[PDB]
C-alpha cells in the first residue's frame, strides 16, 4: 500500500 | 545479482534516491530496482513522461515475491515471475499497469 501499491 | 546486472539495479540508494536521482534526468519510463531496508523484495523506480505542465510522473514499486515458479517476484496483484528483470521485461512487453510501464533502465 505504502510502496507504489502496484 | 542478476538485478543489480541489469540497467536498473541501484545499490542500497532507497527508491528516493533512485526516484530523486532518476525523476531529475526525466527518462521516460525511467526505471530501477532496489534492495529494501527489509531485503525481501526489490524496489523498482521508475520514471514515467508526462505531457502535461506539472512534469513528467516518476514512480517506484517494490517487487513481490512469493513460492511458486515462474509467480516469484511480483510488482502488481497478478503479475509474478521468478525473475525481477523478466517482470521488468513483463512490466513493459506486457500491457502492465504502472506508470507507462517499465521503459528505461535508469539503474541510478
Amino acid at each position: 500500500a505504502d510502496y507504489e501499491p502496484p | 545479482n542478476n538485478l543489480e546486472t541489469y540497467e536498473w539495479y541501484n545499490k542500497s540508494i532507497s527508491r528516493d534516491k533512485a526516484e530523486k536521482l532518476l525523476l531529475d534526468t526525466g527518462k521516460e519510463g525511467a526505471f530501477m530496482v532496489r534492495d529494501s531496508r527489509t531485503p525481501g523484495t526489490y524496489t523498482v523506480s521508475v520514471f514515467t513522461k508526462a505531457i502535461i505542465s506539472e512534469n513528467p510522473c516518476i514512480k517506484h514499486y517494490h517487487i513481490k515475491e512469493t513460492n511458486d515458479s515462474p509467480k516469484r517476484y511480483y510488482v502488481a496483484e497478478k503479475y509474478v515471475f521468478d525473475s525481477i528483470p523478466l517482470l521488468i521485461q513483463y512490466h513493459q512487453y506486457n500491457g502492465g499497469g504502472l506508470v507507462t510501464r517499465l521503459r528505461y533502465p535508469v539503474c541510478g
